[PDB]
């Protein structure tokens, strides 16, 4: 189960550290 | 520890027994003639398993691998042109050497040596083809000089090319020889080497065959090609348990393993029930027998194919299989009844084996009446009385020394004092074959062992 | 490990399974089945140290049992003998 | 990137005719050489550029120019392509029909006429700018085809120094004129060893006995000879002629073949072909037996050098792996060299009318390995004996090789020592003391 948890957290790491990089497309408003 | 195992037809008979098991696995699986499986290739789940024994070139056709070899080249292409695209032409060995030059063991030992290189590399090919493997099985035909010599060559090759394989081969003795002489020649020349390198060894002595193809078949006569197919549905009722894997036996190694005591004691006795793939299947179902009738035709004489010649025969190991809808309170009532009929040698508490196969989904299903079919292989001594006839004309002709001159062309010794010497050797080993095997007759053969540590 | 489940997909490709492996459906249901090894023994050999950790998703697991952490090991104890012979 | 093919000889002229056949049905080119494909999209992702010039009509010519001295093949040529081929592209040499199958008669009619051809060449390098090298494609046997190769690579040689010259050189069968065409085979291999950078070898006797093993009819044609050599060329050119990802020019093929210049002669192998059924497997292990190679082994186990193999069709990559294990198990490489295997998944053209066999995948396999020496350790020793045994040579003989024929005997002898130390070297770089200066 370990094996691929970390693919996936990693896989996920990744992803959130680029999409934050990537100007933050999520937003709040008032 | 279950491997692929690869056919090897030697000979008329040989091939013509290929032949027929061929077409028997390919009717059983649902491949067909062509080659070309006649099943679809969408329905992928299959209870059987057909790699040990066919190549899946591609999806829906399963090309066997097996290899023929052969000096007639008549055979070759009749099966060829009968079984279209079934077989592989790259597996047909001729040697273009034309039709054997006799019946001589030296000649096909001859035929052998001089190709043994295209034999070996077609071998290799298929290794190179398949990924796994466990041995072969050659078909001997002995009956043939030129098949003899050609399976004795292949034995020789195989026996330290490939050490880590477990090696099998199917004699065929014929009921009545027309030359006793030169038959049993060259069986003597075969079992030589069937002794010195084959694993094991499996006898079909013809007279018990012309006699169940005289009893259950309507027609008088006999044709060659019937009666072989008796033995190619003795050989896939025995490959069965590897075909369609059962839960006790699924390894040739495993069942070997049972079935040999020592690769001294290599000679099995086999005996079949009335057949129902066969041509003539329609006399069957007024027979109404159950498992326990079909273990006693098994051990009936009636139903050994090899000549039982049962005078009082001592059993080492007795196994047998039983494919159909069998019942465990029979099959034990059967082995009760058995172990109280069955003559068991003191010195050893080992009983007879069962095991239970599966039917195939695809083959006919034939009425409760006959729908359970049985096969048992039981090591008997009574292998070396069958080769007593062929000693004995050994005996009474090598007084004189004829048919010389046909055995010392070919082999690489052309004077007749070499050739006597062989002959003479040859004698010498089957009969310390026969006296080893009435030796393990006796409760002394333990007991050997017991009295030195 | 990482060789170990390797080893066990080309076993899963090699034997008969291969048949459900291309079938879609049972290729999940293979896929389904955790190659999760918990060690036994300290330095202690390949076989022995060898166990199988099998893990179901619903709706399956409200009804077959399996050996669960909090259960009886039925499985895991028949499967023990069964890898013993 | 455009390579200029030279049909040298008849031999040359037909490998060409066929040749261009095939790469007009590929990319849809036909014998008019119009563009069979409609105007309507113009997104294609094979490369005719360098084969083909585009002119105005669309109509796409062959950037081939044929160099023999019969004028009747390439009359037959032109007959049978009327409207693809240019007119200005042909050389004839206005001497007539070929006379004398010797290379002194091939190479004075060179060295004669050499300024049409140098002539006819520039103009066609001026016609475009992008230029990589020319293209040749002869038999060593043929006198006259063996002069005009050596003429066109010294011509080559002295005026471009920068441009990479590939060949194809079709050696004789076991026949009877070896006893004179071998003359010609080793000066053209002579001038191959001096000048040329890359050669693909052929055997006749090897070629149609494939041919007869392939084909139902026994009785092989030169035509016939010649659709294989064209089918061999395209499947070893579709790395080039439909570039995708890796390979886009010639180059990084012989920087990955040849290791070295002086062991520069490849050769060639497809299976299988007409002129699913086989997985990439058996089509690599057909490749590995020598009973699919276009030139006689005669080896039981050859030391390979440098092999490289281009798979046509729809392939997956466990097959790729366990055929490359296997031939890592099997393939010996030298102890000093490196066991590089390269495999190159080439594209199927879409304008390509359907092969026989559908969806059976096949391979080619260029190799370099010790087949070709024994090829040329026949040829040498057929020429030293009847060099050594029968002096017929001297009475053949063109221009300043019939003013004298000591120097023709001193060229001869200068040409079987080349080829000696180069075979030589060959059983040199077979041994692993061949790189022992640096280690
Ligand atoms: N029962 C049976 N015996 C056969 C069959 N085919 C061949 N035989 C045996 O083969 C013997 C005759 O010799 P051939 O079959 O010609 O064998 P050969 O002389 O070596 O010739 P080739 O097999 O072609 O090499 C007979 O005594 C038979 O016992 C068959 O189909 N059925
Ligand atoms: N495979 C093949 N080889 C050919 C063909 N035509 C010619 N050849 C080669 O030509 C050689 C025979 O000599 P010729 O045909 O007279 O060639 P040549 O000596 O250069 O004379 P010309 O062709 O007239 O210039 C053979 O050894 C072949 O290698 C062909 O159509 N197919």
């Amino acid at each position: 189960e370990q094996e691929v948890r970390e693919h996936q957290m990693k896989k996920e790491r990744f992803d959130r550290a680029l999409e934050s990089k990537l100007l933050g497309k999520r937003h709040i408003t008032y | 520890m279950g491997g692929e195992i690869i056919t090897l037809q030697a000979g008329q008979c040989g091939n013509h027994v290929g032949k027929f098991l061929w077409s028997q696995l390919a009717k059983e699986h649902a491949i067909g003639t062509d080659g070309l499986s006649q099943l679809p290739d969408s329905s992928t789940e299959r209870d059987d398993d057909t790699k040990p024994f066919f190549r899946e070139n591609s999806r829906n056709k399963f090309t066997p691998r097996a290899i023929m070899m052969d000096s007639e080249p008549s055979v070759i292409a009749d099966v060829e042109n009968t079984f279209r695209g079934f077989f592989d032409p790259r597996n047909t060995w001729v040697a273009s050497d034309g039709a054997s030059a006799g019946n001589s063991w030296a000649n096909g030992y001859d035929i052998g040596t001089r190709n043994q290189d295209d034999i070996l590399n077609k071998i290799d090919k298929e290794i190179d083809s398949t990924d796994n493997f466990e041995g072969f099985q050659l078909l001997h035909s002995v009956a043939g000089g030129t098949g003899s010599g050609l399976g004795s060559n292949l034995l020789e090759a195989l026996c330290d090319r490939y050490p880590k394989k477990i090696l099998t081969t199917y004699s065929v003795f014929p009921a009545r020889s027309s030359e006793v002489v030169v038959q049993s020649y060259n069986t003597i020349l075969a079992l030589r080497r069937l002794i010195e390198d084959s694993d094991a060894t499996v006898v079909f002595d013809n007279a018990s065959l012309l006699n169940i193809s005289g009893k259950v078949f309507r027609n008088p006569n006999i044709d060659l090609q019937h009666t072989n197919q008796l033995i190619s549905t003795i050989i896939s009722s025995v490959t069965n348990s590897i075909r369609f894997p059962s839960y006790m036996y699924s390894s040739m190694s495993s069942i070997y393993s049972t079935l040999i005591p020592s690769p001294e004691l290599h000679f099995l006795s086999p005996s079949f029930t009335p057949f129902t793939s066969d041509y003539i299947h329609d006399d069957i179902a007024h027979k109404g027998h159950s498992s326990y009738d079909v273990m006693l035709d098994l051990l009936d004489p009636s139903n050994s194919l090899v000549s039982t010649a049962m005078n009082n025969p001592t059993y080492f190991n007795v196994y047998n299989t039983i494919i159909g809808n069998v019942e465990p309170r029979q099959i034990s009532r059967a082995m009760t009844k058995l172990q109280q009929r069955i003559k068991f040698p003191s010195w050893s508490s080992s009983a007879m084996h069962v095991n239970i196969g599966r039917r195939s989904p695809y083959l006919p299903l034939q009425p409760n009446e006959n729908e359970v079919s049985g096969m048992m292989l039981s090591n008997m001594s009574t292998v070396v009385n069958v080769f007593e006839n062929a000693c004995n004309t050994f005996d009474k002709v090598f007084a004189k020394g004829a048919f010389l001159n046909n055995y010392n062309v070919g082999d690489l010794f052309q004077s007749m004092q070499n050739v006597q010497d062989e002959f003479a050797e040859s004698r010498e080993v089957v009969q310390s074959l026969m006296e080893d095997y009435v030796a393990a007759e006796q409760d002394s053969y333990l007991d050997d062992v017991l009295v030195d540590d | 490990n990482y060789k170990l489940t390797r080893v066990l997909q080309e076993a899963v490709q090699l034997s008969s399974l291969r048949h459900l492996m291309n079938s879609p459906r049972n290729s999940s249901v293979i896929n389904g089945l955790d190659a999760r090894v918990l060690d036994l023994g300290h330095g202690s050999v390949g076989w022995d140290v060898f166990t199988l950790d099998y893990i179901l998703y619903p709706p399956l697991s409200l009804v077959l049992n399996v050996n669960r952490p909090f259960g009886r090991k039925e499985y895991l104890r028949i499967f023990n003998f069964l890898w013993r012979f």
